[PDB]
RNA sequence: AUGCGAAAGCAGUUGAAGACAAGUGCUUGUCGUUCGUUAAAAUGGCCU
């Protein structure tokens, strides 16, 4: 019982279970009315009316693991209905941020604990924060290029949210999920939640793209497959639900994760084409057709390589033809209409082939001027003029292991108009590291010899996009959007003041 | 040239440092059922309920005795426990709002209008022993505390009025419990 | 629809024409707050399952109580249903009640302003109707009283501040089909107070039965002898009765058939005595369906079945 | 708050040639009746402005059938020797008919009495007579002897205007939307031909190269033509002169052919040939003229026809097949004191200022198992789930959505042998098919990992489990024999 | 109109208006430049609002009431002030004040003097060849109070230490209802029905001037130096003359002419307008008793004007917790799949006795029966001749027809993979010469790895099965 | 169950003090208690 409340005279008892229903119990002949489904579970909830008009209530989101995201909400009684709705952003995070306490249950999972498990569970967080050096918080944040909302993906879920006036807007589902159809209660609860993990955003805006990994019950035959599901959505330009319109069951073979995830330029199909590449060196191009109503494969190239990179990238020209295939530390230059290596009639040593010194985190090109790669030790910024290397930038000393493979990928964002951003991520030590954590952001141009802007964030940042209005957007830890960027006079006041 | 901003705020900051009592909720409706007020956590936000919206956002930051007080960048172990409606200074007051943080500052503010930078400070002495819980009956007003000399809290009681000069306020002990499990 | 007029005499102009859907309104009523005294409410209900709110420029505020909290097994239906104060006497905070016809001796109640299921009682045989009075006992402090009628003529009055307890039942003499109950004299649900001092206990209670047949007793005394005899007995009607409504002062009582035209009488008290020239054989009233008093200002509302209400001001009052 | 979400039906991904739209409307034409008539059927035509009657030539013997009761209801016998072609006008209220003794005669429909004009054109059996389109009192005959004629429907004892130049046998002509005075002749050796009538009109204006006898020809829009010859058909574009496609999508000689527009269909222009080998295939002519459905008679179909356009009866499709056979498809299609007393209800509310509804939007029924998983009653659950007359797919997407929600040891614990049977015998068939396969294949193994103990006891389990060995061990054969077939393609890359 | 009466205040910010309820008249403020809620009940039953007019610290009004009485009103505290009391009972057919001198006529033919300062009754008096007067006003010469003017239908100017007519004007037919002066030497006269006001010149006696409305005139109101004249005319309209006094010209028609009709074309009525130099302040009512405001540019203003508003006609009612429909905000659109179609992922797309001549001309053609009895032969060694007879484009089209036929009727797999075996042994050289395998293989391709990848689940439940099998049949 | 790694897996981990409850000073078991490390149960299921 998460929370206990009691009606003002003392003849009603609200009850705050765990399964997401808040229950009002009438004492004097013993009966109970419920509300069925309050998108979560109720941790706290009272009576606040002169009367009782309304009822507070508090609501964990226990569905997102790593970070205690808590919405407030208000019930007016006689229907009640959803009066007052208040949350704050939803992000979701890769790994737990200082110090959060999953609440108490009967049992033990990966969403709960039980309560032994839960005063060793505070330690050994708490330990495992100060000793291990691979901690990263990278999350993916999206960007509505006609709308200026952010698109946050929750697990099986996404909130649109949108900051000019910093109230959430929207909230849907876009999975297969066991969603609202039960609250779970203990194996349920070890149960696990296909997980939204790769979205984004046509150019257009027209088409939303969206991967999601979907995971078995346990101790099943099946239980050793995942499965990878790739959706295509539509919306029109005023109406705030999202229609599928394409679903994709096991995209390249089976049991392959789809690993990066790219919106094509206006320029080949009037963004409406999609690049995924999986972790063994495929590539695909799916689009749509018009006179059929869907999406397709418009070309493919599938390798057969018995090695996996789990890190992978790729970035597109913008005239449609130059497509930068990264793998892992070594780079390809394609040509689009052929997906086969860039064969050159000159042969001058801007060969369509790159090795670099060890696996690429993250590729762009900031025009069809310069490619700004990123390995796992340093920055390069090459030409595309010539063949050659131009900006090195050693970086060991910050990005160790301190970024699991793929991350730096919604670290660094850049742009198209002036320059890049660059991020590095110091926890204050004392002498030991403490908890406590600290931000660095660098401002480059495309030729990457001067810094165009230093600036210093005293908490961790997890992410910086950039908006289309030429601006940068980027979330803190602690849930705070922030931006880098460019007679009659006396009557009349008193008439607007008015037992035997 | 270049311009870094705090803009949108996010988490709205329960009480989960104590997490020993079984009410949490802070926010609070107002006298005039029309609004709501949410202690957040760079900000604290006024709503009105009959349009659903958003009407005054008291940033912490624009203030600057809130931002002297509120985002100590070395630590913010200071934050919001109790709102309490009218003023606690003088009564039969309109628009006014007084908070009540962690460590024993207590500041007033007056929200529906463009909030004045003099906002009415005081501090609570005794601050060996962080802010528990505040409530109150008509004028007489009782705090909880929490303080220790196993991995548990003792509470103290405490009495409380206002005016002796202006800043000199009435605690007195009223009683304390020894080591709490869990409390309403 | 819902349809609220302002009145003058030489014009009525239609303040708002609130429609609504799929909800045919049997029975409407307004309802004032009494603490606040700020807070006014419609109530409109017919034949669903449901029960619609309007609160009081634009774009209205109204909700819809549905759910019974422990029982929807009685009541199918929101057909017949009254408002009325009630006293807490542990707080002082007096709230409205709304109370609810149902299956076979259940009345429901439930507490408005919250939409929150109070209490129920239950008499036997088949609840044909009920009202509602009051009884001043100190400085602000006052019990409501609920009564009930049988088709018998079991006469139930129960009060409503310690939970559901008999007070006492008695039998109307005669009486086969008791069709309707009202009491008056005092406040009602049609002339209520506006503040706590004010209310005064009602004086003469009114049974209509289904000949036409209208017996007539003081309380004062009916309370005492506890099987007691009318004060009188009008037997004018010759079809049924369908609605019984007092005077503002306690002097005037309307009755009103339903299934001929021209089938309305008004008895002055404490004669008991049917008026003679009024109405006569020139005035329009169909069917009368709907009456209704004024507070003070001296009016009498008549409906009927064409739809077009007809107003009389009495040049006493 | 919110709504229970219902539960989704698991669609599994489709395998190809789905059914299409227009293969959805055009088998929603059913119900084939047939009608042995006595010789073989030349032509077949439906009146233009009531659409509810058609008219069908034989053997000296012509038939008005009629749309409501789709029987005969009029008989023209008052022939010589055989009718080639009727017609009924654009105004509908008169019809022609063409005879091989060497004359047409027209006459009102529904009154075989009256012939109302009897016009001897040539000796030669005139071939096919219509009617103008645009104009409404001019009346073309094409006889055998290689010239067509235009008779103006007063003057009947000369014709109006000849029409010569044709090399053999014209068995058909058009005339054409946009122009009443460019008429178009399909002669029986090809070269479709193009005249004026505004002009002296002796020689044509122009023709076109259909290298295979022409045997129909239809204006299908005020600039464009198709063509019916020989194996293929073609469709010609006017003001280029030049042939915009062809499609050879058939067997032997195309006979007849068809065009409507602008019904109410899932398509927009429908384009029926008739081919003589059983099949009458639909194509339309805003998909590049590519094939969406057919149907096949066994004989030979000599003439088809579609209801108009404005139709709004119930739709024919009528084949007429060499054997004497029509073939026809047919797509089909309190007190008075009391009302006053209570006349409230239907009001909707005009005049009102200010309208609220917030009654529910009434839903699609809930199953009794989706009420058994929303109650939460698992083995019930199941058991209805395998209730005898239900959909496969139903019960896969009971299975799937139990198996990802709760647990099937939960669901199957309170079990005896008795209700063990009926889900292994669904497993017994649902092994089979690959969808289910593997769901199917997860839940034979959890409950042969539970119980093996009953297994041993009862006799019956151990015939199922026997034939379950049979049929893995089938099935694994046949995927086994799956991957050798698709390396031997790579072979061939 | 349910207004019965109506005044603005000079220097117009509020107006005083008086009406029915109950049948006891009520009297209330509003003001008007930018609802409320004290208003006045009369608490006898019988009495009527006769006039009404304002006075400037106490702002306060004057109400005349047909009992006999004269009531100052308080307008801060709503609280009647002062009873002045006629020494009759009658009905008070105007008041008009000035200084604090303040005259009012009674209906039996009456003249009253009173004093505001001292609360008191100067002079009852008479005088004669007056029969009827119902209207009456007061030059304002300076602080000098004299030469005041009475009417009933002809308006008659009089002294005070003289008592008597010096100058009478023909007036109008119907008793006068609208009776002002405009400058010292001009009044403005409009009776009750009539559609004609008359410029009246004092000290020749003279109708200088015409002003003919369109409409029966209502209400009268003037600028400060007769710069615009603005008239509400009862079928509700706001019409103004512009300078009356300038000079065919002994009429003058309406200059501008304003209207109010909001978004639903319905035509709200107007009931006295206020105007000042630039500034035209129009009302009307909104709710059947409450009014409301707008100001306007009159020298902006067009000669047909049609003030808009936005009122509730067919409002659907959107309120605040609700959606677009149906739904509560806190709510989530829940997922439903609906219409999507599903796809795999590897659907390669948009990237001796014979029977050969038959099989070759039903897949010249497409025909499901002739091919269905080709595959329904059987021999093997019919099968190996008639592909070997084949053409290599038909070989092709066979090839997809056979993989359709399979993936919709699984059972055929048995027999019908001979088929498919034999296809690519013969034309292999053809098919080596298309470069799109894939893509004219599609369907093929897409069906065997289907069955081709399920296969390891099946060999796991084989080998569980055979465990339990030899487990419980060796005992 | 942590580290590394691809959805394979590849290595390792499961240890201390305290205090109490029960059975008979002894055994087990428990932990709204600390150290140290890469570490299933009270017939009780979703509104109109």
């Amino acid at each position: 019982v998460l929370s206990l409340s009691f009606s003002h005279d003392g003849s009603y008892l609200l009850s705050g279970g765990w399964e997401k229903v808040m229950s009002l119990w009438q004492l004097e002949t013993n009966s109970q009315q419920f509300l069925p489904r309050l998108n979560g579970i109720i941790i706290d909830c009272q009576v606040l009316g002169p009367q009782g008009n309304y009822y507070s209530l508090i609501l964990q989101m226990t569905e997102n693991n790593s970070n205690s995201d808590y919405q407030f909400l208000l019930l007016n009684a006689s229907d009640l209905t959803s009066k007052l709705s208040i949350n704050g952003p939803l992000p979701v995070f890769n790994s737990t941020i200082k110090h959060i306490q999953q609440p108490i249950s009967a049992m033990n999972t990966k969403n709960s604990n039980s309560i032994t498990s839960l005063n060793h569970s505070k330690k050994k967080q708490s330990r495992k924060l100060i000793k291990s050096r691979r901690q990263d918080f990278t999350t993916n944040v999206e960007i509505n290029p006609i709308n200026k909302n952010l698109y946050f993906p929750h697990i099986s879920a996404v909130q649109i949210f949108d900051f000019y006036k910093n109230e959430q807007v929207n909230y849907q589902y876009l999975t297969s999920g066991v969603n609202n159809s039960m609250g779970k209660v203990r194996f349920e609860l070890n149960l696990q939640d296909p997980i939204i993990t790769d979205l984004k955003f046509t150019k257009d805006g027209q088409w939303m793209i969206t991967y999601e990994i979907e995971y078995p019950p346990n101790d099943l035959l099946s239980s050793k497959d995942l499965t990878h599901i790739l959706k295509f959505w539509t919306k029109n330009d005023n109406e705030t639900n999202w229609n599928l319109k394409t679903k994709v069951i096991n995209p390249h073979g089976i049991s392959v994760p789809i690993t990066k995830i790219l919106p094509s330029p206006r320029s080949v199909n009037n963004s409406q084409g999609c690049l995924t590449a999986d972790n063994n060196g495929g590539l695909k191009f799916w689009s749509f057709d018009s006179h059929e109503s869907n999406w397709c494969l418009k070309k493919i190239s599938l390798p057969n390589f018995n090695h996996f990179s789990n890190s992978v990238s790729l970035a597109w020209s913008q005239d449609g033809s130059l497509i930068f295939h990264g793998f892992d530390d070594k780079l390809q230059i394609l040509d689009f209409d052929t997906f086969k290596k860039f064969e050159s009639l000159e042969n001058t040593k801007t060969v369509s082939e790159f090795t670099l010194d060890s696996e690429i985190q993250t590729v762009k090109l900031i025009n069809d001027t310069n490619l700004i790669v990123a390995t796992r030790t340093t920055l390069n910024a090459i030409n595309l003029l010539r063949g050659q290397v131009i900006n090195s930038f050693d970086l060991y000393p910050f990005v160790n292991g301190v970024y699991k493979n793929g991350h730096m990928d919604r670290l660094i964002t850049c742009d198209e108009r002036t320059g890049n951003i660059a991020l590095v991520i110091n926890q204050q030590l004392t002498d030991v590291p403490t908890i406590n954590y600290k931000s660095r952001i660098i401002i480059f141009d495309s030729d990457l010899s001067t810094k165009l802007g230093n600036f210093t964030h005293h908490e961790y940042i997890s992410w910086i996009g950039w908006n289309y209005d030429t601006d940068f957007i980027f979330l803190d830890i602690e849930s705070t959007l922030g931006v880098v960027g460019t007679n009659s006079d006396i009557f009349a006041e008193q008439l607007h003041k008015l037992n035997d | 040239q270049y311009k870094l901003s705090v803009v949108s705020g996010g988490k709205p900051a329960l009480n989960n440092l104590s997490s020993v009592t079984g009410n949490k909720n802070i926010a609070r409706l107002s006298q005039d059922q029309r609004n709501y007020i949410i202690p957040f956590n760079n900000q604290i936000k006024v709503y009105s309920v009959e349009t659903r919206q958003c009407v005054k956002t008291l940033k912490f930051a624009n203030n600057s005795l809130l931002s002297g007080i509120f985002l100590q960048e070395e630590e913010n172990n200071e934050s919001i426990v109790k709102i309490l409606l009218g003023d606690i200074t003088v009564p039969q007051q309109a628009h006014l709002i007084t908070v009540f943080t962690n460590n024993g500052h207590v500041i007033v503010l007056n929200y529906k209008g463009k909030l004045v930078e003099s906002p009415k400070h005081f501090k609570i002495s005794l601050a060996d022993e962080k802010l528990a819980n505040v409530f109150h009956s008509e004028g007489n007003y009782r705090i909880l505390t929490t303080f220790k000399d196993n991995s548990l809290q003792s509470y103290r009681l405490y009495a409380l009025t206002f005016d002796d000069a202006k800043k000199q306020f009435e605690v007195a002990h009223q009683a304390e419990w020894h080591n709490v499990i869990l409390s309403n | 629809t819902l349809r609220i007029y302002h009145i003058d005499g030489k014009t009525n102009h239609l303040v708002t024409s609130l429609h609504l859907v799929g909800s045919p309104i049997q029975t409407c009523t307004f309802y004032t707050s009494l603490s606040n005294q700020n807070q006014q409410n419609i109530f409109t209900a017919g034949r669903r399952r449901y029960m619609h709110s309007w609160d009081l420029s634009q774009t209205a505020k109204i909700e819809k109580f549905s759910r019974l909290y422990g029982h929807e097994s009685t009541q199918r239906s929101f057909e017949n249903f009254k408002v009325a104060h009630l006293q807490n006497s542990q707080t002082n905070s007096v709230h409205g009640i709304v109370l609810l016809q149902g299956n076979n001796g259940w009345i429901n109640i439930l507490h408005s302003t919250s939409g929150l299921w109070l209490m129920g009682c239950k008499i036997e045989g088949v609840i044909t109707d009920f009202c509602i009075d009051y009884q001043p006992i100190s400085r602000g402090k006052f019990r409501t009283i609920l009564i009930a009628v049988n088709a018998y003529g079991e006469v139930w009055e129960f009060d409503l501040n310690k939970n559901g307890h008999v007070i006492r039942r008695w039998k109307d003499q005669g009486g086969v089909g008791i069709t309707k109950i009202q009491v008056g004299g005092g406040t009602t649900t049609t002339c209520p107070a506006l503040q706590i001092s004010k209310i005064k206990q009602n004086r003469w209670l009114a049974v209509g039965s289904e000949s036409g047949f209208v017996n007539l007793y003081d309380r004062n005394n009916a309370m005492t002898s506890s099987t007691p005899t009318p004060v009188a007995a009008l037997d004018q009607l010759t079809t049924t009765i369908s609605n019984l409504q007092f005077s503002p002062d306690g002097q005037i009582l309307c009755m009103a058939s339903r299934a001929v035209k021209d089938a309305l009488r008004l008895v002055h008290l404490p004669s008991c005595s049917v008026f003679s020239n009024w109405p006569t054989s020139g005035t329009p009233l169909g069917k009368v369906t709907s009456v209704a008093f004024s507070p003070s200002g001296g009016l009498l509302a008549v409906g009927n079945e064409q739809g077009k209400v007809r107003l009389w001001k009495l040049n006493h009052y | 708050s919110t709504a229970r979400p219902r539960i989704i039906t698991s669609k599994a991904p489709l395998l190809p040639q789905q059914t299409t739209p227009e293969q959805r409307y055009w088998r929603q034409y059913t119900s084939a009746q047939l009608v042995k008539e006595h010789n073989s059927v030349t032509h077949i035509s439906f009146n233009p402005q009531h659409p509810h009657d058609f008219a069908v030539t034989s053997s000296t013997r012509v038939q008005i059938f009629s749309s409501r009761t789709r029987q005969v209801i009029k008989t023209f016998s008052r022939f010589k020797d055989v009718v080639y072609s009727a017609s009924f006008r654009s105004d509908g209220k008169l019809l022609c008919a063409g005879d091989a003794t060497g004359l047409v005669s027209v006459y009102d429909s529904y009154n075989p009495r009256t012939i109302l004009l009897s016009i001897n054109a040539s000796t030669h059996p005139t071939h096919v007579t219509k009617f103008h389109t645009q104009d409404n009192k001019i009346l073309a005959t094409a006889s055998d002897d290689r010239v067509t004629r235009l008779w103006d429907i007063s003057n009947a004892y000369e014709p109006q205007l000849e029409l010569t130049g044709a090399t053999d046998y014209v068995r058909t002509l058009s005339f054409i939307p946009a122009a009443p005075h460019l008429v178009a002749t399909g002669s029986y050796d090809g070269l479709i031909r193009l005249y004026d009538t505004r002009s002296s009109g002796s020689t044509p204006i122009y023709s076109l190269n259909h290298d295979q006898p022409v045997e129909n020809v239809i204006a299908v829009s005020p600039t464009q033509i198709v063509s019916c010859g020989g194996n293929n058909f073609k469709v010609w574009d006017l003001t280029s002169n030049k042939k915009l496609y062809e499609r050879g999508n058939f067997n032997k000689a195309v006979t007849c052919l068809d065009y409507v527009e602008n019904f109410d269909s899932p398509m927009q222009s429908a384009l029926i040939a008739s081919s003589l080998d059983g099949h009458v295939k639909v194509f339309d002519p805003l998909d590049n003229f590519q094939v969406k459905f057919g149907w096949k008679f066994s004989g030979p179909v000599l003439s088809c026809a579609v209801s108009p356009s404005t139709a709004q009866g119930n739709r024919h499709l009528v084949a007429g097949l060499s054997s004497g056979l029509l073939a026809i498809r047919t797509k089909k299609k309190k007190s008075n004191n009391f009302q006053r007393m209570m006349r409230g209800s239907e009001y909707q509310g005009d005049q009102e200022h200010i309208i609220h509804n917030d009654k529910v939007r009434s839903q699609r029924r809930m199953r009794a198992f989706e009420r058994n998983i929303n109650q939460f009653k698992w083995s019930e659950a199941l058991d209805n789930a395998f209730v005898p007359g239900m959909a496969k797919e139903l019960t896969l997407t009971v299975l799937q959505e139990l198996r990802k929600r709760g647990k099937v040891r939960v669901a199957l614990y309170g079990r005896d042998e008795s209700t063990l049977e009926p889900l292994l015998n669904w497993c017994l068939k649902g092994i089979e098919d690959v969808r289910s396969a593997s769901i199917v294949a997860d839940w034979v193994a959890v409950v042969l990992e539970l119980y093996g103990n009953t297994l041993e006891s009862s006799p019956v389990l151990q015939e199922l489990m026997i034939d379950l060995k049979t049929k893995v061990r089938h099935e694994i054969h046949k995927s086994k024999e799956a991957q050798r077939i698709e390396g031997m393609l790579q072979l061939l890359t | 109109s349910p207004v019965l009466q109506s005044a603005y205040d000079p220097s117009g910010q509020y107006l005083c208006y008086v009406t029915v309820a109950l049948d006891k008249q009520r009297v209330g403020v509003q003001p008007t430049q930018r609802w409320n809620e004290n208003f006045l009940y009369l608490e006898d039953s019988k009495l009527k609002v006769t006039c009404l007019k304002w006075v400037n610290d106490t702002v306060a009004i004057i109400l005349g009431m047909n009992n006999g009485e004269i009531w100052l009103y308080s307008v801060l505290a709503n609280e009647v002030t002062y009873k002045f009391t006629t020494g009759n009972s009658y009905e008070i057919k105007d008041i008009d004040l000035m200084g604090n001198q303040l005259w009012c006529i009674d209906s039996s033919d009456a003249f009253y003097q009173f004093d505001l300062l001292q609360f008191k009754l100067l002079q009852h008096f008479r005088i004669n060849n007056c029969v009827q007067l119902n209207k009456l006003t007061i030059v304002p010469a300076g602080d000098s109070v004299a030469q005041l003017l009475v009417a009933s239908h002809s308006i008659s100017l009089i002294d005070i230490e003289e008592k008597k007519v010096v100058m009478t004007f023909p007036g109008h037919v119907s008793p006068v209802s609208t009776l002002q002066v405009i400058t010292n030497e001009f009044f403005i006269s409009g009776a009750e029905g009539d559609r004609f006001l008359n410029v009246y010149d004092i000290h020749s006696g003279m109708t200088k001037c015409v002003l003919v409305a369109e409409s029966d005139i209502k209400e009268l109101s003037h600028s400060g130096q007769a710069d615009s004249i603005a008239v509400t005319t009862e079928d509700g309209s706001l019409e103004i003359f512009v300078d009356p006094l300038v000079s065919g010209n002994k009429s003058k028609k309406s200059s501008k002419k304003i209207q109010i009709v909001s978004k639903d074309g319905r035509k709200v009525p107007i009931y006295n307008a206020f105007i000042n130099k630039d500034l035209l302040n129009v009302s009307w009512l909104q709710n059947a008793t409450m009014p409301y405001f707008k100001n306007l540019q009159w020298r902006e203003i067009p000669n047909e004007y049609t003030v808009e508003i936005s009122l509730n006609w067919n409002n659907k009612n959107k309120s605040a917790d609700r959606d677009l429909h149906g739904k509560d905000l806190a709510s989530a659109t829940n997922y439903v799949e609906g219409n999507a179609r599903v796809t795999s992922g590897d659907n390669f797309k948009h990237v001796t006795g014979t029977v050969t001549v038959i099989l070759s001309q039903a897949l010249q053609s497409n025909d499901h029966s002739l091919l269905e009895t080709v595959l329904n032969n059987r021999d093997e060694r019919v099968i190996r001749d008639t592909i070997f007879r084949l053409k290599p484009a038909l070989a092709v089209i066979l090839l997809e027809r056979l993989a359709e036929r399979i993936a919709r009727q699984t059972h055929r797999q048995g027999p019908l993979n001979v088929w498919v075996k034999w296809c690519l042994i013969i034309h292999g050289g053809y098919l080596v010469s298309i470069p799109n395998l894939m893509s004219t293989l599609s369907s093929l391709h897409s069906t065997l790895k289907r069955r081709s990848d399920l296969l390891p689940r099946l060999l796991a439940l084989d080998a569980r099965l055979d465990c339990t099998i030899n487990k419980f049949k060796t005992l």
